[PDB]
């Protein structure tokens, strides 16, 4: 735990690209999180939507 | 049947053309809820049930 | 834009409708601004034979 200030760096660092990489899979309402999967299933009016 | 005890059958291993469904005027009301009725031919399905 | 349809064919005048006289008829686009206007005609539309 000598080199721990710059390992909590990386550590922040590597964790916010995580989470900003995981909120992909967050429908957050949708019916998918999938943007092909809505585009492929429905029309523009409610696609837009 | 009658709506109390309505019938339910499955649908599977089949190849199905809605186009059929969607040309066809006889019915009087055609509403698809999480999926547009013109991507029905584009796409593959498991647990049809009518 | 006048035509004359069916009673049960008013639905189909709208944007985002999927139907029939929408396709092959009539098509009204998405970002459509105005009003839609229908009045039976029985009265003068139709004849006995």
């Amino acid at each position: 735990s000598a080199l721990g200030k710059l390992q909590d760096v990386v550590n922040q660092n590597a964790q916010a690209l995580n989470t900003l990489v995981k909120q992909l899979s967050s429908n957050f309402g949708a019916i998918s999180s999938v943007l092909n999967d809505i585009l492929s299933r429905l029309d523009p009016p409610e696609a837009e939507v | 049947a009658s709506v109390y005890a309505w019938n339910r059958k499955r649908i599977s291993n089949c190849v199905a053309d809605y186009s059929v469904l969607y040309n066809s005027a006889s019915f009087s009301t055609f509403k698809c809820y999480g999926v547009s009725p013109t991507k029905l031919n584009d796409l593959c399905f498991t647990n049809v049930y009518a | 834009d006048s035509f004359v349809i069916r009673g049960d064919e008013v639905r189909q005048i709208a944007p985002g409708q999927t139907g029939k006289i929408a396709d092959y008829n009539y098509k009204l686009p998405d970002d459509f601004t105005g009003c839609v206007i229908a009045w039976n005609s029985n009265n003068l539309d139709s004849k006995v034979g």
